[PDB]
């Protein structure tokens, strides 16, 4: 299209001259190899070239031909049960071609051309179609995979293929306009797709951890944000969110970390059961795997691809979660390839567009009505490491202005082991005011003012942790040695939850209704007691609070039986008092 | 052929600046030899069409600017490696001092690796035991791992490594395989080391008899400062050969990781490039994760590489950049506090700020025994509520405590006292499992909330 | 013993390679009285020629 | 009550220092912005 | 020779034109006068020489001269009873020649080239020499300075003039190359001396106080450093560092500290008497001193020289102490130079390269076989000044990766006057375990194990002392006032130096042995005597314990019959109680 | 602009409600950086101080007239302190503070402003 | 220099007081911020100990001649700590301190000094 010869190299960064009239973000080929480049800052005849791979024995001199197109994901049927990396190329096809090592420059296809797919069709002929109708249908892995027209894609249907088995590159719809419609469409990545309305959130995305459900919801078209230093456990609660949730698609996309978390992905999933559907896990994730040491340009990309991967799967009435983890690798990826433009940075040497591109990418969620008349969600789970274990950086002070549900995990709480670390003093969740008609009708009546009496009496016992760290223990009464130890009961018996047991990883929330019951009768009855007057040491050796310690032990199916039991002995232990 | 260079324009630092230099290929060595005909490795970091950047791999004092050609050799930068180097020493440009011939290169390999596919990655899975009972209880090594002891300025890191060398061991029959004992191979990849440290290496290596499986790939401190650059990646471009083409088990000690990130910050200082945290580049992440992240185990088949970086935290803490970076790549660390060895004991290492992301894949039922998860949770709930219950103790004194209170106090200092010291003992995985119950049973049930009814039922007293 | 028996092995097999070198350089240092010495001298002279494009001086000995 | 006083002073005292050394190093690079834009003007 | 004019002169660096071809770190003649300079940035045909002396009233056009050698050292006899400057001129020279003020630009050589030695040859013609053989003797005060072969010089040895009284000057040798040895010889002074073997360090660096070699000892191959701030001594400890050693030789170089320290050093030490062989103290230093307001850079050079002469009376076999004071005066030096040549700083101003260079200056201190069979050592001794505490500070950590022995000053302590000021909650040595044989053969026979027993009951007293300080000094039961009161006897006692007195000062190690055991024997008697009823304020004022606290002052002639007697008088003294 | 129009042409009275005065410093913050400017203390820019003086002194009743606009910043502080410099110069330039409090929301009252750091 | 010149030509006994190093020290820091270097612990330029020296180490006595440069220096310590730039800078040059004390003026007891951290 285009032609020049690479003028500078510098690790990430051609700058290539003999280019006049290239377009900026418009995919070049570098070398003779044919490396994925992406131009940024064209002057004169130039144009700054950032690679894709490693520039490492690159010459000057080698050609560098354009495109005039930017960066096109492939958008069909076929990218679940699928690792990619940050280019959208299959990994396993790499795995295929060469060895076990990723070698720069090779070429293959994010759809393959080869499998036939079932097609079954739902457009009669001489029918109008605007961007976003559904055209088709596809089983692929038990879901029902439809067909969409690519958006601003308009017209009259002149001739179908019938019902049968055909290929992704098979022109399953032609127009009048001579335009066939295939089953797959490109499409840039740094544009939202466009959509009929944006709603209100009134459904919870439900995560399956106690505190993460119940203190700290995530309405289903809501963003959130977790953050914590190296040890906290952020990979281990994104990845139980993957495990566990009541998404559809679940895009993780790995952005800057190590690949043995992506390894253990993708072998302990398939033996797991998706709950909703009753198939295999892996057949409902999309998984984006940019690792560490995979290239460091190539990380910006692999956080849009996944981003429109899970647009797509929102405009097919589906339900989507994505995981985006270590953001701040984003951002130190944009602060390395801001290293040789030579542009003056803002504070810690960011670039300062790098608030409005984390705006622009959570604005990219939220519950919409799709073009095709059918409603669907893509909620974000970002994982913000800071790198001295300090939120005060100019990554999460950007992140936690635009999120809902930021939720803080300490270091503190996580050298003793007491998962997950979520910092209650300093993590918040605005959705709460929107999903209380939705909890009073699907969990129970009063679990509004349940929630509300689990959290102001964890404020009490966070108020006097103050005067416990300063007086001691003793020298204090007998009602706030019993808010002190209700509030350790909670955050050992509510919050506290292990991803490794079998029981006690997964918990709906009739679980978590029936443990703040117990604990809340237990503190009523407890202090009712205690203002009629009894010894402490005589209320905190029951056998009732070790029935309350082990309530969550006890599995799902069983469980009202044993919360009713857990009640009357609840009621007949103060009984004797 | 050899072609040449002359007209060099600038030379100041480590840099110089070749011009007319078009051929020199991005990431190539140079060789630049003066007058006296004494020969400098290099390296190109920038190329143009005007001119080039070389960074100098040795000292550059006598250098001058009539004469020092620069000569091109081996396009991209690579390593000649054979099997025929586990008994070697090397220099951190790659050449032998021990005085004997240089190698029959089979292979050369690319320096800098190629990043390893995670579909063809196989999850690190079979229990290494260390001797070390804090390791082999509590934050499990598992084969194929990266984990980094951090260390102060003090602190005997470099026995720790050295007993880690010494006694690590697999044991099959608690795994259920047994199919061979084939040991380790060490690779030592020292990155600026003062003869004494050196000297206890070497003197440990050459008593217990491993200098015939181990390569070492020394770089003294008095060695330019440059090639510690060069030094972890030629010694992990040979680790990926020994264990992904001839099956080995190899296990790496990466000493002193802060003089490659100080190497680096000399680097991106004469670069005049974009401060991270404490005048550290911004690609220091990247660097430290292509170091680190070339191990681990592949699928389908045989080897394995496990890495032991050691770090000097600079003002001991998990703040400074290279400790935090270094923590954020790998999988686990192991701690070491100035209290214990102000204390008196060895090994140091504090089981709260250490742990291993890697624990449970490689534990537990069948693996170690069915015991193993849950007495190491209660070891670090009991001993959190020591740590925190001392300073209680310095808020408001002793008499004023009552009796289950002082059970946890006298867990934490019997704890120290004999489960974390031990002075060059092997204590396996059965005996380091019968300790931490002999001090589980200093406290009494319904303070044991995280083990199971029935391991509680048969192994307590 | 083993490291011994082991660097004596592989220093013997050195010096040999290292003789091998020594006969190759003095075959190809009598290479100048040959029939075909203007034809490899050309030919060498040719490739390095072609290596660097358009170049102005030659140097070569007075033999 | 001093004790923490002198943490904070020690603390405030080094975080100035460490934004001193930062907004030198943002005169140091716009130095070199405008010296690209200012020497290359007539050798060009 | 390469000849130029001077371009630019900015501070102390005069950018010279005209030079193409003078090699990096020569030293070349710059100014019409003939100041001294360094050359770095070679660009183009301009280099960048750093003046060593002041550089005001210079213009340009004046010629700078390029000798074409790097920064050489002269070694050989008649440097013994010596004071130099930082590129090693004779101060006594200087001020016979110019008057009371260091004048600019005056050439005195450094070894003086009219003083007739006696020369006894050990070669004959015929021989063979190799690097760093011996040559031959010559007697200088009442060592035995015997001659070397420089170390890049072998061959044949042709003709030996014969025995009698020469000058340093004179070519004594001649080998069969034609090639001539004189008595000196120049070298390069940043390319380390060669050696053949490293060996490790098993022989203790006696330093005459009690606590630096007790309780944090360094070898006679090893490496320490002090910090402390104003106030904390540390002045009075290098001195006694120089005064009272076994080390042969000692240099002491200060590098930017100030003159009454010099002048201290100089005018005292001709009236006092080392305790190995008699005679002055003086005619075993090289003192090379470079005062502050000297100039900034010579300061940098100061080191080089200083460790440079330290390895060449380490090549003759004798045991060689360099006392290196301020080392971060030094850093200073590194800093101006650096921000003058307009490079980018790390960590407040210091140079990256700044742990390198002192890695290199460490790292020559050690106990080798030398190259002419015999076997030396040298050991440095390194002041570093941090700003006000600070031990946070990049020299002090840089150099903190390096040491072999830490030996941490304080003000608080030393504002009670309590000299020498040594931390011992904090400072440490690596060398206690390697210098055990030795001190099992040589002190004693369970001398590791008691003063083992003295750390612990220092550790146990520090750790008691904050609940003595919290509660008050009642509510400690019996003994553990008794732990207090040892540990004051002990920080009154034994820790705690004079040094101006004349017979604290120097201490071996069989009265420090002595002290030890007097305090142990009254610990471990007087909780035999507090387990049977006696109260612990009876103890606290028997006379014995007078007799053990004036027991740092019986000499060490009258020491070993005081010693029986006191411990005859400690077992004779608690038999009443 | 469009309120000290309308209450300087047309005589309202105008309540102007300014959400999230962060966002715009941040937004001043980067503006800063693109136009290649340095930045002051703190990383925000130097004149940040007269450029939000700017925005908020357009306020106040005025002689002669009957018009008032009356302004009510509001202003999400960083990490709950006030020596951060936005709510450090807001509260240099406005008239007193209400603060809301974290204590009182999350156990339950609204709206959650306490009394005892707030001032007019 | 008048000093030196009374008491090594005169043989005079000159004692210098130079009243404010807290002045002479901001002072260098008022005209050094113009050659563009990067400044030191607080803020004071690189090159202060160099500088404080070379009008230190002018004091001292020269044997042949009766005279004497005795100096006293007082400075202020600008918060109450010596841990600042300009008093531990001047610690390690001179010969001891003689240190004022707040406990001893409160009480009003003029010359308020303790002696405790103060030494020659
Ligand atoms: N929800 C959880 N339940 C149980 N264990 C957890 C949980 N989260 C983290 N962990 C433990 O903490 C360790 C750190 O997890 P990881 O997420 O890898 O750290 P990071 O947050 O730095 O990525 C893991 O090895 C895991 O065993
Ligand atoms: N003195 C120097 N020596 C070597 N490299 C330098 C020097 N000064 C700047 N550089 C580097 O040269 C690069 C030039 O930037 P630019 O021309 O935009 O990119 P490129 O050279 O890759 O096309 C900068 O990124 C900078 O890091
Ligand atoms: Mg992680």
């Amino acid at each position: 299209m285009i032609q020049g010869v690479i003028q500078k190299i510098a690790g990430p960064a051609v700058i290539a001259k003999g280019m006049l009239g290239a377009r900026m973000y418009d995919i070049c080929k570098v070398g003779e190899e044919g490396l994925v480049g992406e131009i940024i800052r064209l002057d004169g005849d130039t144009a700054f070239v950032q690679v894709y791979e490693d520039t490492s024995g690159l010459k000057v001199g080698e050609p560098v031909v354009s495109t005039g197109l930017p960066l096109a994901v492939e958008l069909g049927p076929g990218m679940l049960n699928g690792i990619y990396d940050g280019i959208q190329r299959p990994l396993e096809r790499i795995r295929e071609k060469t060895g076990i090592y990723i070698t720069r420059g090779v070429v293959v296809h994010a759809l393959d051309r080869e499998k036939k797919w079932a097609w079954t069709p739902m457009v009669k002929p001489g029918d109008e179609v605007r961007g976003g109708m559904v055209l088709g249908t596809v089983p692929e892995f038990g879901f029902t995979h439809k067909i969409l027209v690519p958006p601003d894609v308009r017209g009259r249907v002149k001739e179908v293929k019938p019902a049968g088995e055909y290929t992704v590159e098979e022109p399953v719809v032609v127009l009048e306009d001579g335009t066939e419609l295939k089953m797959y469409h490109t499409w840039p990545v740094r544009r939202a797709r466009p959509v009929q309305r944006k709603l209100d959130p009134n459904t919870p995305f439900l995560t399956g951890m106690r505190i993460l459900d119940v203190l700290f919801p995530v309405a289903m078209g809501g963003t959130a944000a977790i953050p914590g230093p190296f040890g906290s456990g952020k990979t281990v609660t994104q990845q139980s969110l993957a495990k566990w949730s009541n998404a559809d698609v679940v895009v993780y996309v790995g952005c800057g970390e190590r690949g043995n978390e992506m390894t253990d992905v993708l072998v302990e999933f398939p033996e797991l059961t998706d709950p909703k559907t009753g198939g295999p896990l892996m057949h409902r994730t999309v998984l984006i795997a940019n690792t560490s040491n995979m290239p460091v340009a190539a990380r910006e990309a692999s956080i849009y691809v996944g981003v429109t991967i899970a647009e797509y799967f929102r405009d097919q009435g589906f339900s989507v979660a994505l995981m985006a983890d270590s953001t701040s690798r984003w951002a130190e990826a944009l602060r390395e390839i801001s290293s040789r433009l030579e542009e003056m940075p803002a504070e810690e040497g960011y670039p300062p567009y790098l608030a409005a591109r984390l705006a622009a990418f959570y604005e990219r969620a939220g519950k919409v009505i799709t073009l095709g008349g059918e409603e669907g969600a893509v909620t974000i789970v970002g994982a913000v490491s800071p790198p001295g274990g300090d939120m005060s950086e100019p990554v999460t002070q950007s992140t936690l202005r635009i999120v809902g549900a930021f939720w803080r995990l300490d270091a503190s709480l996580a050298f003793r082991r007491h998962f997950p670390a979520i910092n209650w003093n300093g993590s918040y969740s605005l959705f709460t005011s929107a999903l209380d008609p939705w909890y009073r009708e699907n969990v129970a009546e009063d679990y509004p003012e349940l929630r509300d009496a689990i959290s102001e009496l964890l404020q009490r016992e966070a108020g006097l942790q103050e005067i416990v760290q300063l007086v001691g223990p003793d020298a204090l009464q007998d009602a706030e040695r019993l808010v002190i130890e209700v509030g350790r009961i909670i955050r050992e018996d509510f919050l506290q939850q292990n991803a490794y047991h079998e029981v006690d990883a997964y918990c709906s929330m009739k679980k978590a209704y029936g443990i703040m019951k117990m604990i809340l009768a237990f503190y009523k009855e407890a202090e009712a007691a205690i203002k009629r007057g009894v010894s402490i040491d005589e209320i905190l050796q029951l056998p009732v609070l070790e029935r309350i310690g082990r309530a969550r032990y006890v599995s799902e199916e069983e469980f009202p039986a044993y919360f009713e039991e857990a009640m009357k002995e609840i009621q007949g232990a103060f009984k004797a008092l | 052929l050899k072609k040449e260079y002359t007209g060099i324009t600038y030379i100041s630092g480590p840099l110089l600046f070749v011009e007319n230099a078009k051929d020199l290929a991005y990431g190539a060595i140079v060789d630049i030899k003066d007058g006296t005909g004494r020969v400098r490795g290099g390296q190109v970091i920038e190329v143009s069409e005007e001119y080039a950047v070389i960074q100098v791999f040795e000292e550059t004092t006598g250098l001058d600017l009539a004469t020092t050609s620069v000569s091109l050799v081996e396009d991209v930068a690579r390593l000649g490696v054979s099997k025929e180097m586990l008994g070697r020493r090397f220099n951190g440009i790659g050449k032998p001092i021990d005085g004997l011939p240089p190698i029959t290169p089979e292979k050369r390999l690319p320096i800098t690796g190629l990043p390893l596919n995670p579909v063809a990655r196989r999850k690190p899975e079979q229990f290494i035991q260390t001797g070390i009972s804090t390791i082999d209880v509590m934050n499990t090594l598992v084969r194929g791992q990266k984990l980094p002891i951090f260390s102060g300025s003090g602190l005997p890191a470099n026995e720790i490594a050295a007993q880690i060398a010494r006694q690590a061991t697999v044991r099959p029959d608690l795994s259920g395989e047994g199919e061979k004992e084939e040991p380790f191979a060490v690779v030592f990849a020292a990155m600026g080391i003062t003869q004494r440290e050196l000297s206890y290496f070497i003197q440990e290596f050459e008593r217990t008899g491993a200098l015939s499986r181990s390569v070492l790939f020394l770089n003294k401190a008095d060695d330019p400062t440059i090639e510690r650059i060069l030094t972890p990646r030629m010694a992990l471009t040979v680790a990926e050969y020994l264990a992904f083409e001839h099956d080995y088990h190899v296990l790496v000690i990466l000493t002193d990781m802060t003089n490659y990130c100080e190497a680096l910050r000399e680097i991106g200082a004469a670069r005049e490039e974009i401060p991270g945290r404490r005048g550290y580049p911004g690609y220091m992440y990247t660097d430290l994760a292509t170091i680190y992240e070339r191990a681990g185990v592949v699928e389908g088949k045989k080897g394995s590489v496990t890495q032991i970086p050691i770090l000097s935290m600079p003002d001991d803490d998990r703040t400074h950049p290279i400790p935090d970076l270094t923590g954020y790549i790998t999988e686990g660390q192991i701690q070491l506090s100035r209290e214990l060895h102000r204390k008196g004991i060895y090994p140091p290492i504090d089981p709260l700020p250490s742990l291993s992301r890697l624990m449970n894949n490689g534990v537990g039922k069948g693996k170690t025994r069915e015991d193993h998860k849950q007495v190491s949770d209660q070891l670090y709930s009991a001993y959190a509520n020591g740590v925190d219950i001392r300073k209680l103790v310095a808020i408001i004194g002793e008499d004023a405590l009552t009796e289950n209170d002082r059970r946890y106090l006298q867990f934490a200092d019997a704890f120290e006292r004999f489960f974390i010291n031990q002075g060059q003992q092997n204590r396996s995985i059965e005996e380091s499992l019968q300790i931490a119950w002999a001090l589980l049973s200093m406290l009494p049930q319904g303070e044991l909330k995280r083990i199971s009814k029935d391991h509680i039922g048969k192994y307590y007293g | 013993g083993e490291l011994l028996v082991a660097t004596a092995r592989t220093q013997a097999r050195g010096e040999v390679l290292e003789e091998v070198r020594r006969r190759v350089r003095e075959a190809l240092e009598a290479l100048p009285q040959k029939p075909e010495w203007p034809e490899v001298v050309r030919k060498l002279a040719l490739e390095a020629l072609e290596a660097l494009p358009g170049a102005k001086a030659l140097v070569a000995n007075p033999e | 009550i001093p004790g923490i006083r002198a943490q904070i002073r020690f603390i405030q005292q080094v975080l100035e220092q460490r934004e001193r050394e930062d907004t030198f190093r943002l005169k140091r690079i716009k130095g070199k912005i405008e010296a690209r834009e200012a020497e290359e003007e007539g050798g060009r």
